[PDB]
RNA sequence: UAGCGCCGGCCAACUCCGUGCCAGCAGCCGCGGUAAUACGGAGGGCGCGAGCGUUACCCGGAUUCACUGGGCGUAAAGGGCGUGUAGGCGGCCUGGGGCGUCCCAUGUGAAAGACCACGGCUCAACCGUGGGGGAGCGUGGGAUACGCUCAGGCUAGACG
RNA sequence: CCUGGUCCACCCGUGACGCUGAGGCGCGAAAGCGUGGGGAGCAAACCGGAUUAGAUACCCGGGUAGUCCACGCCCUAAACGAUGCGCGCUAGGUCUCUGGGUCUCCUGGGGGCCGAAGCUAACGCGUUAAGCGCGCCGCCUGGGGAGUACGGCCGCAAGGC
């Protein structure tokens, strides 16, 4: 189990001659605050039904961040097209100072004390899908001597 | 400034019996063992679900209202902790947990955090000598929080440190109960403390 | 003209390293190769020689990707990841010891000429000098 | 007794019509051909015979993976002497990611090869056996090897990576190990185990298969001939 | 002595009644047309509390003047194009200078504030002392990679 | 006839002479204007014929200025590849225009298409970049007001900046 944080839930409407048909989408995270997301955008007509097939993308595809001390090893500087964000890891004992979108990923990867800043365009898909591009591009020292030692 | 009275209500609306009343609290009513929903009309209804500030301003009100500060003299608290250095919330409890009225409480003098408040207030605890009217007043690591002559043979005082005689004060306190007094011996942390609260989030509020 | 030499050998590096070339065929100069020596003391490459095509002097820096990985997009992960210039010509920087960075919490390095010759920034906060900060390569 | 056979007709193919990631092992162009070089051919078939030798006996099962006119019947005669899974038709879009569905396939073929052998016959009438033999044609043509070891893959042969993009993204989506035989037209960064050579050859596809399917039959145990490309050639 | 704001979202806190595109609300989106969680009242709640609100002004959000930190095909943005003055920028090896740069001890960087300790007013606000930065800028010495310039050379730029 | 640009080859000479460039100066379609000339077609305006409710329009007949020449001004444009210039790098295939070669190729310059990585809001661009860079220049900072007004400068004026 995991702790299964949905980020936005939006209703899209696409035009039927009729009415307009609707499609909930729904981006949840799962973590287990150990150091590992998942980041699912669910699409599906009813909304529990986006809750749930949300979850089982975000369990189908995870990806471990490599912490340190309950935060981030480097600083990060991450885009997503045009939607770009940072993460300056903090000293300890400072909070997740970040966006309501990135809050929850960061917090479900259990950091700690992260310091960042939503540039760009705020939006909460482009926002999630750039920190988890930002949590897979995550190296530490070890992860890096290994690559320097040859 | 107290906020003023109802209490059980606030043991309420966070859904922890943070203890403010006191033996009222420890006694089977409670009035949150017995309706564990928040007050109000709707009250016991579907809950709203709790947006990311409201979830910090929750545990930041769990923070706040035990110790029952008003809200700048908790700002002001945590803009000098943030200033002070150290794990920030780890160094916020400790001087949340080292107000005079908290140490009275922590000490037993008193069932509650605002009978602890009236005790220092109506200038019955002494701290090193002399009497200390201060709810305010920080104790420094290692200082005498005692009870001083006209209140020594106070019924309340009595009565309270009879509940407290072998009662368990904290590792960073100590008491004496042959001479009512108590040497504060360093700051707490939240592996000391007993709250229903993470710091963290609190931590989170002020970067609003 | 290679209006900067150094912005253009980096960005040989890296537009060799995306496209995960074998080798580059940079021009020569003595800061250039310090620049590479700095390189290949700190681990980012796998040295250079002294190649010449019709009487032009050059280096191969012979680069270092990583292990294949798994999953889509299987290309090794770069050890020369981010690579600027700082220092451009339109604005040259220059920082003191008490105002090196340190690049990315001590992951990458900042390659700068100090007045004790071409210092990566750990040796740059050891022997108290700054200088024209060149690149910083993460 | 490789490559003295392998030098054949097995290596040498597609002009001017190339994947340039591929040139590690392209050796020259004579007459258009862009052939290829057959020591790292020979020495990168060691690569993948290791691998193949290794996780064929680990219990793993290879998927054999064809579409072509050249490459369709000595896939499906190589493919089922060793228990392995073979697509020598059409290969489906996800018979590997939507496996989980398509077993919903392979159970309506196991569900009406109960209704081959059955009573259903005299009763369920001539208009719903018609119905029901155009779905177990059409679904025995299209799914018929893909039944064997009911679990995902532990490695696929795609025969041509080119053809079987749809196939090699799929696996390398799912962290199956490809190996592929694969031309000057094909790319070996999402291959993890690469054949160089032909493709279109009957020969360079069927005894370049053969080797590997002897390979496999004796990480089996037992081994026995192998099958005949030579019995309509020519 | 306890009040003031707010309760559609942003923004924490929701029902009833009266109203019926009216009366009104408003910071934006917008509510109001007879079931209004958006107006008026009551209940309840939330926030703060001897204050709470509003206004104006400023900074932040505003990476929305982007040095850190933006762009220019179509979104706002390539000058109609060339030649070219000022300018800005400048290939490679060598050598001095040490002008930019950097370093070192000082000289100043007043006090007050800011910062850190430690103290006095019952604590705090304040206030006292001590300590440390402190951009700069002068002075003296050093460093010489890079930027500079003078001298020497080269041929990968450019021209013939 | 006079003359510019540009490319190839040889690697012959110079020895960084380079690149960009605010203001300048020059060129700058078509329309327009001036002074003459020329006027066959076409053709604004204009006149008619239908058309239509109306038709100042499409359609048709006519028809001037203009289109044309020379000199001289104007100086705008969807002056567009809506992409400033130069240089360097980063898979390729194509036919196609030119250049060389002891030439079923291979190298140089130019005009497109399909596409690697990368970019991008996407469309798409993709060694002729909208990739990676660096230098320099111009420009943008919500739409409308408004490219208007005022002033200045230029122009014969329209009008431009
Ligand atoms: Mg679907
Ligand atoms: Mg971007
Ligand atoms: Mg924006
Ligand atoms: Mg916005
Ligand atoms: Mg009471
Ligand atoms: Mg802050
Ligand atoms: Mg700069
Ligand atoms: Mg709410
Ligand atoms: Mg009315
Ligand atoms: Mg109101
Ligand atoms: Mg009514
Ligand atoms: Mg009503
Ligand atoms: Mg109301
Ligand atoms: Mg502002
Ligand atoms: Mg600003
Ligand atoms: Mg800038
Ligand atoms: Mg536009
Ligand atoms: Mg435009
Ligand atoms: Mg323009
Ligand atoms: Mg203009
Ligand atoms: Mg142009
Ligand atoms: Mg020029
Ligand atoms: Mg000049
Ligand atoms: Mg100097
Ligand atoms: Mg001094
Ligand atoms: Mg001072
Ligand atoms: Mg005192
Ligand atoms: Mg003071
Ligand atoms: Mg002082
Ligand atoms: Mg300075
Ligand atoms: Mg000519
Ligand atoms: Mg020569
Ligand atoms: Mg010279
Ligand atoms: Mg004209
Ligand atoms: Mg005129
Ligand atoms: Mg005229
Ligand atoms: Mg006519
Ligand atoms: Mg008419
Ligand atoms: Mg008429
Ligand atoms: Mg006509
Ligand atoms: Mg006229
Ligand atoms: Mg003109
Ligand atoms: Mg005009
Ligand atoms: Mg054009
Ligand atoms: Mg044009
Ligand atoms: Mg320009
Ligand atoms: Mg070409
Ligand atoms: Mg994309
Ligand atoms: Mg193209
Ligand atoms: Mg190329
Ligand atoms: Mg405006
Ligand atoms: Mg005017
Ligand atoms: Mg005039
Ligand atoms: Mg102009
Ligand atoms: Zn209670």
């Amino acid at each position: 189990d995991f702790e299964e944080k949905m980020i936005l839930i939006r209703r899209t409407a696409r035009m039927q001659a009729g009415g307009r048909r609707f499609r909930f989408g729904a981006l949840v995270v799962v973590g287990d605050r150990q150091g590992r997301v998942g980041l699912g955008f669910g699409k599906a007509p009813e909304v529990p039904l986006a809750v749930q097939k949300a979850g089982y993308y975000a369990r189908r595809n995870m990806v471990e961040v490599p912490l340190q001390n309950g935060t981030i090893p480097h600083e990060i500087e991450v885009e997503f097209g045009a939607s770009k964000i940072v993460l300056k890891p903090a000293a300890p004992g400072t909070g997740v100072i970040a966006g309501a979108v990135p809050r929850a990923i960061l917090e479900l990867a259990g950091v700690t004390d992260i310091l960042t800043k939503e540039l760009g365009s705020r939006n909460p898909i482009n926002i999630a899908y750039a920190t988890m591009e930002a949590l897979r591009q995550l190296r530490t020292k070890a992860d890096v001597e290994r690559l320097r030692k040859g | 400034g107290r906020y003023i009275g109802p209490v059980c209500r606030l043991c309420r609306r966070e859904g922890v019996k943070l203890y403010l009343k006191g033996e009222r609290c420890y006694s089977p009513k409670c009035a949150m063992e017995r309706r564990p929903y928040p007050p109000g009309q709707h009250g016991q209804k579907r809950a709203r679900r709790p947006s990311d500030y409201a979830v910090r301003l929750r545990e930041k009100q769990k923070l706040r209202r035990i110790y029952g500060i008003s809200e700048r003299q908790f700002r002001n608290l945590f803009e000098e902790a943030s200033k002070k250095k150290g794990v920030t919330g780890s160094v916020f409890l400790g001087l949340l947990e080292s107000r005079l009225d908290n140490v009275v409480y922590r000490l037993g003098f008193a069932v509650s955090r605002r009978q602890a408040r009236q005790l220092v207030r109506h200038g019955h605890i002494t701290v090193n000598g002399r009497r200390v009217d201060l709810p305010s007043y920080r104790v420094r690591p290692g200082d005498e929080i005692a009870v001083a002559e006209k209140s020594r043979n106070l019924e309340l005082i009595r009565q309270n440190l009879e509940a407290m005689k072998g009662r368990k004060v904290g590792p960073w306190l100590s008491l004496d109960v042959e001479g009512m007094k108590g040497k504060f011996l360093r700051l707490p942390d939240r592996e000391d403390l007993a709250l229903p609260v993470n710091e963290q989030l609190v931590i989170e509020f002020y970067s609003r | 003209m290679l209006t900067d030499p150094i912005a253009d050998m980096l960005t040989r590096i890296r537009n060799a390293t995306r496209v995960y070339k074998e080798s580059t065929d940079v021009p020569a100069s003595r800061f250039k190769e310090e620049i590479l020596r700095i390189l290949a003391r700190e681990g980012f490459i796998k040295g250079y020689e002294r190649v010449d095509v019709d009487g032009k002097p050059y280096l191969r820096v012979y680069l270092k990707y990583g292990p294949r990985r798994q999953g889509p997009d299987p290309r090794p992960e770069q050890v020369i990841h981010h690579i600027r210039r700082i220092s451009k010509p339109g604005r040259r920087v220059y920082v003191g010891v008490k105002e090196i960075p340190r690049v990315r919490r001590g992951l990458g390095i900042a390659i700068l000429s100090t007045s004790k010759g071409v210092l990566t920034d750990r040796e740059a906060r050891k022997l108290g000098v700054g200088g024209e900060l060149i690149c910083e390569v993460w | 007794v490789k490559e003295l056979l392998e030098a054949g007709v097995h290596f040498g193919h597609e002009r001017k019509r190339w994947n340039p990631k591929f040139a590690r092992y392209i050796y020259a162009e004579r007459n258009g051909i862009h052939i290829i070089d057959l020591q790292k051919t020979m020495e990168e078939l060691e690569r993948t015979f290791r691998f193949i030798e290794d996780l064929a006996m680990r219990g793993g099962t290879i998927l054999f993976v064809g579409t072509k006119k050249q490459a369709q019947d000595i896939v499906r005669m190589e493919a089922e002497r060793a228990g392995m899974p073979y697509v020598n038709q059409r290969w489906l879009g996800g018979m590997l990611t939507n496996f989980k569905t398509i077993s919903q396939r392979v159970h309506r073929l196991e569900e009406l090869e109960a209704l081959f052998a059955s009573p259903e016959i005299e009763e369920r009438p001539k208009k719903e056996q018609v119905r029901l033999k155009h779905e177990l044609e059409r679904l025995q043509k299209y799914l018929s090897g893909f039944r064997l070891l009911k679990r995902l893959p532990d490695a696929i042969f795609v025969v041509d990576p080119t053809k079987e993009a749809i196939a090699v993204r799929e696996a390398r989506k799912l962290f199956i190990p490809v190996i592929a035989l694969a031309d000057t037209d094909s790319d070996p960064d999402l291959v993890d185990y690469i054949i160089p050579g032909n493709d279109d050859a009957i020969r360079s596809i069927q005894l370049i298969l053969s080797r590997a399917v002897d390979l496999i039959i004796q990480a089996r145990g037992g081994v026995v001939e192998p099958s005949p490309s030579y019995a309509l050639v020519q």
